[PDB]
Formats: C-alpha cells, structure tokens, sequence
C-alpha cells in the first residue's frame, strides 16, 4: 500500500472514505468478520481500504448489510419464540 | 595537533590553567602519570629552602559539562626544561599546543546521497582507530536523610532482591570500584521505612536469632539512570558528625 | 572463522521469458556489491555470443 | 577458452608488504578480478588481535600505576597495536614481565612454543624507577572484522580492548599490458598489498580466491503418516510388530524414536529391515516429534 | 531524536531507531505478546521487554508493518510541517527522513531534532493514511507549486547528466534504444554527455483516455536517454530534451502530476531522486580553489 | 546482638517441638543466603545454631582425608602439625566466613521465610507420618485430579489414593 | 537532617554513532549520516582510502571558501610528513634529513621563521624528524597569512599534485570518477550534541500532579510537547480524531487513558472520550474567582 | 467542526 | 453530552452552593510531622 | 558464474613443564615451593604434599595458595616421575 487515490475516486469526499474503512475495519477486527478481499497479512485498515478500491464497499452497502443483519437477529428470535 | 593553526595555540594553552608550566626550569628527577619532579637548576635558586618542585597532576576528574578533564605528563627523564615551559599536557592539547579535534583525509564529492544537505559520511576506518572515542563522567549522588518510623539504612541487607540485585556490591550496599555496570543496576543499596504497626507472634524464633526490630521494610536504592553503562571509577562517602562509620567509611 | 553465511536465491520473480529479476539473500556484509559487480561486468562486457 | 590466471611472481620489496602478480587475464577481468580480491583482502582476513588484558595491581582501565608513565588506557591501546601471529590454537595467553628503569618493549613478553612476535621492537610503556614493575596477562585470539567491546569480564580485574582482527591496511591493485606469450590484449593484474605481517601474501590471495569462489556456489500432514499400519505395501507382519505396542496409525509409529522400537524385542529382524524399507521413502520414522495426533493441516474440520 | 537522511527510503516512509520503537509502541507489543500466549499477565510482558529477548523484534516488526507516525519539524509554521510515514526499523539512533520531505519541514541536517507521534486510535491510524501521509502532501496548499521539488544534490546530478559537450566518447553514434545507452555509458565506450540519434519511443494520450506510441529518432545525448528510461508513459520527449536545471525538473514534476495523476509522479519523484543520487556521485563534482575563475579585466577596471 | 535475643526464638506456638535453634538457623540463612550463592569455594557447608539467643553462625569444613580431590576440603602428614590429633576420615572443620552471606533478602518474608516455615510444616507432616507409618485410616477426598484422588485428613495431614 | 552522601562516578566511554555532529573550523556542520565500510571509501590510484566524504554544494552558497584552501594546505602538510616518513623508514643518516627539512622549513618570502638545522647536533633533527613523521605542522596567521602561491610552492615540494586534485577511483564499481576530486586533509572537530543524549521515547510514564498531563524533559520521563502550532495543523488538514485523542485520551483524560490502554492490549483500537481534566482545572481557577462558569444542558 | 468531525457535527445539529 | 457554556456572575448563595465548607484558619499544615 | 568460477580453479602437563614463578598467584606463593630448590611445578608435583606440610618454608598462606593452584588438578596431584621426562617430554 502507498496510496489511496482510488479510494477516493470511488468515494469522492476523501472524509467519508475515513468514515466507511473505519466502519469496516471495526467490523473486521473486533466483530470477526471475514475480509471480502484475500489478504496478505495486512493489517484490517489496508484491508478496508483494499475493499473500497475494489468496490464491494461502501456507505451503501455497510447500510444494506447492517439492517439486514439485524433484520436477521430480530427474526431468528421471533422464530425461536412463536 | 592542527596540522593548519594560526601560531595562537601556545598562548591559549599556556595562558589558560590546564597545562602543568614550570616554575623555576632545571633538570626531570622523576616522571610518573600521577607527579612530577622537578630539580631546580642553580643559577635559579634560592639559597635556603633546598628545593626541587613537585608537580601533583590532576589525572581523572569530573569537569561542568561531564568531560574528563585528565593531565599526561610530556616530558622524558633526565630532560632538561626551561623557566616558562609546558611539562604535563592537559585537555585538548599537545606538546603545549591545542589540539581541540582532529585532522582526517577529506573529499569533497557527491557520494550516492548519504550526504545531501550537511551531512558527513564516514569511514569505519576513523571508529577503528578509536580517534573520536571521547570519555565522559557522570556524577550520581544518594543521600540518607531522616524521616518518621526512623533513619535510613545504607547496609545491603534488604528485600526483594535477587543474585542479580546484589551480586556487584560489597558487603556494605555501596558498589566496588572498578566494578562494570549497566543501565538499571544497584549502586548504593538503601532502604527506607514505612508501617511502624507492632511487633507479630509468628517471627519469634527469627526476631531472637536476628535481633531485628522493623520488622518490615521498603526500597530506595540508587540505580543507574537507564541508558548508560559505565565504570565505577571513583566513590566518596561524607559522614555526618555523631553517625556510625559503617565498614567501608 | 572461514564458515561465513552462504547464501541461497530465494525467488525469480520473472516477467516474460526473456527477462527475470532475481534476489539473492542473505550476504556477509559488503558482498552484494561485490557479487553484483563481478556478474554486472562479466554479462555485461564479455558474453560468447552471434551477431 | 578464456586463459586463466596463475600468480608468477611475489615480490616481497619489504617485509610488511608485497606485491602479488597475475598473469594472463582476458581483457575486462583485470578490473573485475582486482576489485573483487580487493575488497574481499579488505573485508574478511583472519587475524590474531588481541582480547583481554589483565595488569595486576589495576582495577579499572581508567586508574594509575605507581611506577609507569602512561596511563593504563595508554598500555591498552599500546597492546591493542600489537602484531602477533598464533599458529596452532583458537585463543592463547601471553604473559609478561618486567622490572626496571626503561621501556617495556613488546619482546619481553615470555613466548609460547607457537606464538610469534612479528615485530619486536614495539613499545608498550616505560618503567621509570627501580623498583617499579608491571606484571601482566594478555590474552589473544583469531578472528574476522572489527568486533568491539560494546557488543560482547566476569570479575573487576579484567581489561577488555577493542578487537580489529585485520591483518591488512592498504590493498592497490594497478592493471598493466602484458607483453608476449605470443599475443596482445591480454593483461596482467599486480596487487600490492600491505600487510602487518601476521598473514602470508599467497595465503592471503587463495584464502581470498576461496571465499569468493565459496560465494559463487549458491548458483556457479503426511499421508504415509496418516494412513495405517496395515495399509502399507508390506506384509501384515511388518505391521503387526508395531501394532503389537498398541498403535494404529503410522504417526503414531513417527512420534516415538527408532531406538525405542529396538529397544522392544516385539520387533524382529525382519521386521527391523521393512522398517528401513517403508523408512527409505522418507515419510515415516524419520524422527519427529508431535503434540499428540494432530498437525496444523491436519486440522479437525 | 537528531535526524539524517537515509537517501534509500521511499518518500511515504521514514527511518524510525529501535530503542524508540521499542519504547513508543510498548502496549502494542505488550497486546501481540498476550495473544500468542508465549506469556500469561502484564508483568510478565513488562519483564520481556524490559530484558528484550529475541522474540520481541518479530513482534515489534509485525506492529510497525502499516501503521504510519507522526513526524514532526519543532517550529512547524505549515500544515506540510506534520506529515505522517511508515516506520522502517533502524539500528541506530537518529531518525532518518527521506531528502525531497525536507524542503517541506525547512529540514537541513545540520543538527535538527524531530518529534514522532503514534495515532493511537484506528480512525486516526486512517488519518495519518488518508490525509497526512506524505504522499499525500506534493503540492503546497498555498499555491499550486510542488513541495516534493528535487533540492540540491539531485538538481546537481541531472544538470551534469542531462548536458552535452562538443565531443565526447561516441560522438554522433547511433542507438537503437535508451536501454544500449545505459549500456554503452556502463561499459566505458560513450560518454554521459555525447551528442547521439537515439530512437525513443514516446507515448502520446492525443486520444480520450488512451495511450498512442510514437517512435521516432530524437537528436539528443546519452543522459537524456537514460533519463528517459525513468519517465512514465505520457509525458513527451521535450520534457528532458534540455538541460534540465531546478525550474525545468520542478515543472517536470508539475506536468507529471497534471497529466497522469498521483501515483505515477509519487513513484517519479522517488526515480528522479535515485538517479540524481547516482549519477551526482559518479559526477564527482567537487569544488577547488581553481574553479573560482578570477577575470583577467579585474584589476584594470579598478 | 541487637539487645533481642530470648524472645523471638520462644514464642513458641508452632515450633517449641520442632527443633528451635535449626529454623533460627534457617530464618538466618534465608536472611542472608538467598540471592548471593555465597561464593564457587567448593568446601563442606556448616551452620551453627544457638537455642537460647537464636543467632547463629556460618563455619567452613576442611574435611580430613588420605585424598585430593574436593581440594578446600582436603591428610594425616598435614595433621602432623596438629600433632597427629585428626584421624583418617574426619569432617573436622578450621574455617569460617565473613560477616556477608544474602546481605539481601530482609524485608522480604512472604517467600524466603514464607517458604522455610513451609518447609518446617512439610518436615512435621512427614514426623507425624513417622508415628504410625502405615496403617487402615479413613480419608475424605477434596480434589479431583486425573487418575489419582487428593484426600484431606485430620491434624492437617493428606494423602492420595492411586488409580491402579 | 541527613546522615551520609555517598557519591559514585560512573565513566562512560562513548565512541561515534550515525546522529553525532561533528563540524570543521568555519561553519561547516553536519550530523554523520553513515558509518561506511572501508572499502566502499572512494582511493586513488597509490591506494589508500579517504576517511570522510563531505558534500561540495554547501561551498557557493554558504560562502565559506576557507576551508577549500585549509584542506589545500593540509595535503600540502601531509605531503611533507609522508616524505619524511619515507626518508626516515629507509633507514638514512642524518645529512638527507637535515637537507629535506631546511628546505621545508626554508620555502617562501620574506618570512618571519628563518630557523636553520645547523645548531642542532645530529640528535634533534632525529627527534624533530620523529615529531615531524605524522605530518608537519604549518602556522598561518590570521589576516597575514599563507597565499596561493606558497600552497602551491609547498605542493611542489611534496610530489603531489599542483591543482591539489587527485584523481580518485571508487570503492564498490572499482572504475574511475571522472574530473578529478579534491582531497586533503581537514582539521575537524567532534561537538558534544551527541545522539544518546536527544534521543527520548515514551509509551506511558509518570503524570503531573496539578494538570495531569504527562511530565516535561528526558530526566524525567516525559514526553513531546504537542504544541499550539501542530494543533492548528491538524485542523488544517481534515484530521478529527487524531487531535481528538492527541489532546484528550493520549494526554488529559485519566479514565479515558487507562481505557485506552485496556483497549490496546486487548486489541480492541478504540477511545472513549470524556473531558480533559484541565479543563476542570480552567473551571476551578475561574469558579475561584466571583465568576459563575458552569457547563448547560 | 472542520476535518473529520464536520460529519458528526452534521449529524450532532441535525439530532437537536 | 453537553451544548454550550454559561458564564454569568457568582451570587453568594451560589458561591455557598458551591462550597463545602467554611476556610476559617489561616494555619496551611502542621509542618513538623506530615498532618495538615 | 561459471565463466568466473572457472577464472578462479588455479587459485584454491603444561602447568608442570612451566616454572613456578610462571604461575598466576604471586612471588611468594612460588618462593614457598623454590625454598626447596623447586624450578619447575614437575618437581612439585613429583613430592607428596605431605612432604611439603612437614616442612616449615610454606605458609599459612602459601598453603592456600597450593591449594588454590591444586583445584585446577595440573599440579600437586600426587604423581611419581622416573625423575623429570614424561614420554610425551622426550628429548627431541
């Protein structure tokens, strides 16, 4: 890794990309989730930065995956109930 | 010595006090790194007080700035020397000269960019000659004040240790002389009180073979600041008048 | 004293067939210059070859 | 067919340094050939410098001797100037006395039957009363390079010196044109040395030839393990003398030694050249030790 | 620490000592140790590296490895006076910071001390990534000049490269690429400045986002095709066809990062470095006293 | 003395029995020989304890013998000059030492004589084993290890039972 | 109130390392940048290596053009001393010698030395030739001093060089430099900023008692000063949360800091903020005073 | 409320 | 957690409201032993 | 590499037989032995040191001092020699 300039080509506000690979590198360190893109023992913050070039992440998409992922828990604990 | 000078080098270190100038001139009795003798010619003596001088040098001692301001005597025996004249060379000089650096082969090139604005690239050959190998000497002090529950005690005999907390002292916590120590050793072993409580029922057969009263104790021991090595060249002890003289006082 | 650390290429990372890049490690101090100076000026000035 | 060179002539003009020759060289190699022993002369000699030293009634290197006008630190670098060459051993201790009004020079130290003083006349210090003696112990070794006191003394009466175990100063080689032998572009390669006579001129250039052609020669879960016993090619007794000890699996049989199978009379004679058999392939019993079954590929899922 | 220069970095890394990473990244360190399991309580680990075994330098490399410091000049006046690098690990104590950064920080070497400083936290790990690493900072936020411009010793080595003089070693040969002119300066049959036909070929955008070669034979020397061989795709011959002095490599620089963008001129600007380096060292341009001519005219106009 | 010398060895609650004048030694030696290994002088160790004050001493051996080796502790030729009085054999000691030994280890009683009063309890167990060496007694088992069973009895003592 | 003052002085020897700074006798600086090997050094065509490498661009600019002459004179120096070294290890009588150094010592104009070896008995010129044999040392007053043509002069009598240029080879290629460089002998001097004694590093040390906030120095293990101007540097960029924990968690805030360092050996990478707590040492001092500061909502 | 924080600014003054 | 700050005068039933109690002796501490 | 390696194939008891006074303990601890007319160590290891303990020319000291020198087990071991040689010590 040296730069990022295509991380901001896919995100043009050079702040929100700070705010979605931190997301997602919070998502992948602590949560335990695994990368999308195949590492090389980087570290998870080239590792979020690596998703957004490849395009699979965004703000979007961290949306989508989190309320369905809670969607998810809500209805696997509905279903364990009733 | 500079090889290029400007002839100002003997006034400057003549005319300061770091070399050993001869008093009355004559002929070198005896030469030694410690002193100097010096038998006084005669047709420059006195007629009472027989006399030929003794030249005491200061060999190594702390400066201000931490250097190590050493003397070297210059003169052979048997030599003769002349009202006026250096005998003992002192810090940064020569024969009498000043000699502040020293002199190396320089090039002026540009060499693949280690020196770029100011730097200077140099050759192991300059670290192998021991040419800049400069001697420093630091200066740590540890008093034994007095405070509650009692004095202080300097005595090695102290807890939490290890053949690694004492394996350098003597039998009397301060360190040996000559003694090479690293970053983080003990050199003055001290202990200081805490809790004065009351005496336990459960040490009693120890409290009769010792004899100790404290029964617990703390730990402030001098230690080498860390990040210096070092030899332990030189120990003073000042005592307090009344105190008890411990061994190595 | 005569038993240095003998070296061993580690990869040839190579591009299409006629040209390669190739390491070498690890080398007593000082010798990469050297090995790298002597194969430079043997490939470089005397090769046997047709043109 | 390129010609190869062959020293012809070592000219010793003094005795520290000599002059080396090469003679024939294709024209490229002289250059190639110079800068390479140049700078393996320059970087890796062994040499015979000089360790410890331990002067008697001396504390620390920084104290004072009543009776020598130098300074301790003075003798050390005064002894670690010396040139000394050992024949026969890996460190050696050299020991020296002396009493009297004068200089202590370097051939008054007592010598063993294999250590020689290549220099004689060098000065350490100077005595200058009558009864004022030194009596010290110097101990010196081979080496390679530059080691220092910093990197590597157990009591305070210990002395250590820097190291520079380096028997050479100044290595300049000067290509020229070489004369007949019936044919012109080829070259000849005279490398003046300087040596501190510790090291021989032509032990110098082949020790140097043989470390640069020494770096030159880097290019000039087991399924046998795995499966079991009875699974082998062999016979159902080859198997049967190790699953007499209980085991299954030939991991099992990799994880204990050899020797304690022979140690065991289970086994038979037989039985101990099949198991040199399944062993010629390398994949079991070749010595391992493993937690109890399972490798990091052998994994639970 | 007291900083030097290290010229083999890459301008988004910076030599960091040691002693000073073992000290800055302690809890680091400590974290790594506690979940290999090599040791069991804090202490434990306080007591490792406290000794420092050999265990600890692995760990101390696999902490560094993408987590960028703060580096910092003590009268920072501009923004460009904090810029944040990768630490490659030194043995030594002096932090050594990449020549071309240094006409950002006003840094000579002159005896300078620099202060690091470690983004704790993961969003500022991404800060020092993503806003302040010194790839980032190559144009000057008060203007549009370029901050990374070549300094001193590298201007000196492209100014005796890229020349020509009136003959030389192969003058007036002809080269069928710039890879035989490196090959004929390195063999010692031309010499760096000899006037020459060379044939380059160079890459043209003319079109909407494609790259179109022209080849053709450029009257030129053997410096600057050498030079050429360090230039990326799109920027034109000319560009290196003169003398290249300070304003013509700073607009170089410029017109590189007008046209193909960041990446290209951040691995440029480390190529235009090395081979001023060099070739400044093979100049062997040194200064006497007989380089500083006195006029002839001198006296009598006094 | 330090004026404390007919108290401390009497207190005597745990140790009146066992012997007082050997852990006044031990509380010595833990006070000195600790983190100090003495010295390399390889010679026969010999401390000498007192009962009444508590206070003890470090003596050295000498060891006689019709041999060499163990050379600080090394004949009858030599006890001609004692006038023959030592005999072929004897450990008879004609040293001592030097007012030294774990000038460390003072404060610290929560492992040095933390770990001797250890040592005196294991000692006393094993002296309370050694009145009946064996017999049909009853157990009640409190830890539960691999194959084997850790059993709490009266009086403090232990055993355990053995799965085979 | 105290019983005894023991005193104990250690004696460092400290050597050389890349980050000392040494310095010549006219402004020329500089902090070592490599310690090299010897046979990377650039040698001439006699063999012997240089020992330092300095850089000729600091000349022009930094207009200080006596060194150049100083290193001129220096070899000129040397070139003398290596003559007597030659005629003195060749082990030759004292008339060769007597001859070589009146007419090094005589070379010039009308001078002010006049010295002649005739008044010193065969005995002296033996130990002066001993003095002389690491070089011969050379005064030069201050504005009446040595000029072109004497260094030249000198140059000659050595059998250097008239230019004072050597052309020297290279130590890794082993081929020539081309256009000859200048070697000499420089009189350079060591300063005592050394390396190990700037360099500072820390993780977490002590705090200070009224503000705590870490303590100021190396004596006292403390930490850099993130002053005013790199805080507005980070707001120049678009750096939030780096001045947010550079100012609140690495710095001010006590529970917030042992949160932090939970977090980092458990590897969690997360700060929880909260307030500097000098922040309520700024409401103290002001609520102090009649003034009423609180904090709404 | 310039750099990285003017989105939880944004967010902070849109929450009221 | 908190919006702007309010400065405004200290009344003495603010300056009561915020004590703890009443500073009457001048004497700092004991200066003998350690006791304030 | 084969072309320069091929330009390369043309190219590629001691602490008895030592005198007493050659021991590292001091003057007096050698005096003590060559009171006796003692030389070498050899004569010291070929008398018992029962002999020497019946002779008063050692010390108190000295006797330490032996004993320090007998620990590294080269001297005073209690050998008999024909009188000097070993067969290892032979003429030539």
């Amino acid at each position: 890794r040296v730069t990022v300039q295509d991380a901001v080509e896919k995100i043009g506000n050079r702040f929100d990309l700070v705010l979605v690979a931190a997301r997602r590198a919070r998502q992948m360190q602590v949560g335990g989730k695994d990368p999308l893109v195949p590492e090389e023992n980087d570290k998870t913050t080239v590792i979020a930065l690596r998703e957004i070039e490849e395009g699979l992440i965004n703000n979007q998409i961290l949306d989508v995956r989190e309320r369905q992922e809670q969607q998810e828990q809500e209805a696997a604990e509905l279903q364990a109930v009733t | 010595k500079p090889l290029v000078g400007t002839g100002m080098e003997r006034a400057v270190a003549v005319d300061s006090g770091v070399t050993a100038v001869a008093k009355r001139g004559g002929v070198v009795q005896y030469v030694d790194a410690s002193r100097i003798v010096i038998k006084v010619n005669e047709d420059e003596m006195y007629p009472g007080e027989a006399g030929i001088d003794i030249y005491n040098l200061t060999k190594y001692t702390r400066s201000n700035q931490n250097t190590c301001i050493n003397q070297m005597p210059c003169v052979s025996l048997g030599e003769p020397v002349e009202r006026g004249d250096v005998l003992a060379d002192g810090p940064s000089t020569d024969l009498g000269e000043l000699a502040l650096g020293q002199n190396m082969r320089v090039a002026f090139m540009p060499w693949n960019g280690y020196n770029f604005e100011d730097s200077i690239l140099v050759s192991e050959r300059v670290v192998q000659e021991d040419r800049f190998t400069t001697i420093h000497i630091q200066e740590l002090a540890c008093v034994s004040r007095d405070t509650k529950l009692g004095p202080e005690e300097i005595t090695a005999d102290i807890p939490n240790v290890g053949e690694a907390a004492l394996s350098k002292l003597d039998e009397s916590g301060i360190v040996y002389i000559g003694a090479e120590v690293t970053g983080g050793d003990i050199l003055v072993g001290k202990v200081t009180p805490k809790g004065e409580t009351q005496l336990t029922p459960e040490e009693k057969l120890l409290r009769a073979i010792f004899g100790e009263k404290a029964s617990d104790v703390k730990d402030s021991s001098l230690r080498v600041p860390n990040g210096v090595s070092g030899t332990v060249i030189d120990v003073q002890v000042f005592t307090r008048d009344g105190v008890e003289k411990d061994k190595r006082a | 004293v005569t038993e240095f650390l003998k070296p061993r290429l580690v990869d040839i990372e190579q591009v299409s067939s006629t040209h390669a890049k190739v390491t070498l490690e690890p080398l007593e101090r000082g010798f990469g210059h050297t090995l790298g100076n002597a194969l430079r000026r043997i490939l470089l000035s005397s090769m046997p070859g047709c043109a | 067919e390129f010609l190869k060179p062959r020293l012809v002539d070592i000219e010793q003009v003094s005795s520290t340094h000599a002059k080396v020759t090469l003679e024939p060289l294709e024209r490229g190699f002289g250059h190639t050939l110079g800068n390479a022993l140049r700078r393996i002369l320059l970087s890796s000699m062994p040499g015979c410098a000089v360790t410890e030293v331990e002067i008697d009634g001396v504390l620390h290197e920084y104290s004072t001797k009543e009776g020598v006008q130098e300074d301790i630190l003075e003798i050390l670098l005064n002894l670690k100037g010396l040139a000394v060459r050992v024949q026969g051993k890996d460190e050696v201790i050299l020991t020296l006395n002396k009493s009297g009004i004068g200089p202590v020079t370097a051939a008054d130290i007592t010598h063993d039957g294999d250590v020689e003083i290549v220099k004689p006349q060098h000065v350490i210090c100077h005595l200058t009363d009558e009864n004022a003696s030194i009596s010290m112990r110097i101990k010196v070794q081979r080496g390679r390079g530059y080691v220092p006191a910093s990197t590597r003394e157990r009591p305070i009466g210990r002395l250590l010196v820097d190291a520079c175990y380096s028997p050479v100063e100044r290595i300049a080689y000067n290509v020229e044109a070489a004369r007949v032998e019936q044919r012109t572009d080829l070259d000849k390669l005279v490398i003046e040395m300087e040596t501190n006579g510790t090291i021989d001129p032509e032990e110098a250039i082949r020790r140097a030839a043989t470390i640069l052609a020494e770096q030159l020669e880097a290019f000039v879960f087991d399924p046998i393990l795995l499966r079991p016993v009875d699974d082998l090619e062999l016979t159902v007794r080859s198997a049967n003398c190790l699953k007499a000890e209980a085991i299954h699996y030939i991991g099992d049989l990799v994880q204990r030694t050899e020797v304690e199978l022979l140690k065991t009379p289970n086994l038979g004679k037989k039985s101990l050249t099949e198991i040199k058999d399944v062993l010629a392939s390398r994949g079991l019993s070749l010595g391992m030790r493993l937690e109890n079954w399972p490798p990091a590929s052998i994994a639970d899922e | 620490s007291v900083i030097t220069v290290g010229p083999y970095l890459r301008l988004h890394q910076c030599g960091l000592p040691k002693k000073m990473a073992l000290e800055l990244f302690k809890p680091f360190i400590y974290g790594k140790l506690e979940l290999r399991g090599l040791a069991t309580t804090i202490k434990a680990a306080k007591k490792m590296v406290e000794r420092e075994e050999a265990v600890v330098w692995d760990i101390l490399d696999e902490v560094i490895r993408e987590h960028p410091v703060l580096l910092n000049r003590a009268p920072t006046l501009h923004r460009l006076g904090i810029q944040a690098f990768e630490p490659v690990l030194i043995e030594g104590k002096a932090i050594q910071l990449h020549p071309l950064v240094c006409a950002a920080y006003n840094a000579d070497f002159d005896g300078d001390q620099m202060a690091v400083h470690v983004p704790l936290t993961l969003e500022a790990q991404l800060e020092a990534r993503a806003l302040m690493m010194s790839t980032n900072n190559i144009l000057s936020p008060a203007n549009g000049e370029p901050i990374i411009v070549p300094s001193q010793d590298v201007v000196l080595g492209l100014y005796y490269m890229t020349r020509d003089c009136v003959n030389a070693k192969g003058e007036g040969m002809v080269l069928t690429g710039p890879k035989e002119a490196e090959r004929l300066y390195r063999s010692g049959l031309a010499s760096l400045h000899a006037r020459v036909k060379v044939r380059i070929t160079e890459y043209e955008k003319d079109a909407n986002g494609e790259l179109v070669a022209k080849t053709s034979l450029k009257d030129t020397t053997v410096g600057r095709a050498i030079l050429w061989m360090i230039v990326p795709k799109g920027l034109p011959y000319s560009i290196v066809n003169q003398a290249l002095g300070k304003k013509a490599i700073s607009k170089m620089l410029n017109t590189c990062y007008r046209i193909l963008g960041l990446k290209p001129t951040v691995i440029f600007a480390d190529q235009i470095m090395y081979t001023g380096f060099a070739y400044a060292a093979r100049s062997g341009a040194s200064v006497g006293i007989d380089d500083m001519v006195i006029p002839e005219k001198k006296h009598e106009i006094i | 003395m330090n004026k404390e010398i007919l108290a401390v060895v009497e207190a005597v609650s745990n140790e009146k029995a066992l012997p007082r004048e050997k852990i006044f030694e031990a509380l010595e030696s833990a006070l000195a020989t600790a983190t100090k290994k003495k010295y390399e002088q390889e010679i026969d160790v010999r401390v000498q304890i007192d009962r009444k004050s508590g206070d003890f001493d470090t003596f050295r051996r000498w060891l006689v013998v019709d041999e060499v080796t163990q050379p600080t502790k090394e004949t009858l030729e030599a006890a001609r000059y004692e006038d023959e009085s030592l005999n072929l054999g004897d450990y008879v000691e004609d040293q001592i030492e030097s007012v030294t030994f774990d000038r460390i280890t003072t404060q610290t009683a929560k492992q040095v004589i933390v770990q001797k009063v250890r040592e005196a309890e294991r000692a006393m167990v094993v002296d309370q084993f050694r009145e009946h060496e064996g017999e049909i007694i009853t157990g009640v088992v409190k830890k539960v290890n691999r194959d084997n069973i850790s059993l709490d009895l009266g009086n403090n003592a232990e055993a355990v039972i053995l799965r085979e | 109130g105290v019983l005894k003052i023991v005193k104990v002085y250690l004696a460092v020897k400290r050597r050389i390392q890349p980050g000392d700074k040494m310095a010549g006798r006219h402004g020329n600086k500089g902090v070592i940048s490599k310690i090299n090997p010897i046979e990377d050094m650039p040698y001439d065509e006699n063999g012997t290596p240089v020992d330092i490498v300095l850089n000729p661009l600091g000349v022009p600019s930094r207009m200080n053009i006596g060194q150049i002459l100083e290193t001129h004179l220096g070899m000129a120096a040397k070139g003398i001393g290596d003559k007597i070294n030659a005629m003195l290890k060749q082990q030759q009588e004292v008339a060769k010698l007597r001859e070589f150094i009146q007419r090094a010592y005589d070379l010039g104009a009308d001078v002010r030395q006049k010295v002649d070896l005739s008044t010193f008995s065969d005995e002296e010129v033996m130990r002066l030739a001993e003095n002389l044999r690491k070089g011969m040392p050379i005064a030069t007053p201050v504005f009446d001093g040595a000029k072109e043509a004497e260094i030249k002069e000198l140059l000659k009598l050595g059998d250097l060089p008239t230019s004072g240029q050597i052309r020297l080879y290279d130590g890794r290629t082993g081929e020539q430099f081309e256009r000859p460089v200048t070697v000499g002998y420089m009189y350079m001097l060591k300063l005592n900023h050394l390396v190990d004694d700037k360099m500072h590093a820390r993780s977490t040390g002590s705090y200070s008692l009224v503000t705590q906030q870490p303590l100021g120095g190396k004596a006292q293990f403390g930490g850099q000063r993130f002053g005013e101007m790199e805080v507005w540097a980070l707001e120049a960029y678009g750096a939030a949360y780096t001045l947010q924990e550079m100012l609140t968690v690495k710095s001010d805030d006590v529970n917030g800091r042992t949160k932090m360092y939970k977090n980092i050996v458990d590897g969690n990478h997360q700060m929880e903020p909260g307030m500097p707590e000098s922040f309520n040492v700024l409401l103290k001092e002001i609520r102090s005073l009649g003034i009423n500061i609180e904090l709404e909502d | 409320p310039a750099g990285t924080g003017y989105a939880y600014h944004q967010d902070r003054m849109r929450r009221r | 957690e908190f919006d702007a700050i309010k400065i405004a005068l200290a009344s003495p039933d603010m300056i009561r409201s915020w004590s703890f109690g009443e500073v009457k002796k001048p004497e700092t501490i004991n200066y003998r032993t350690f006791k304030p």
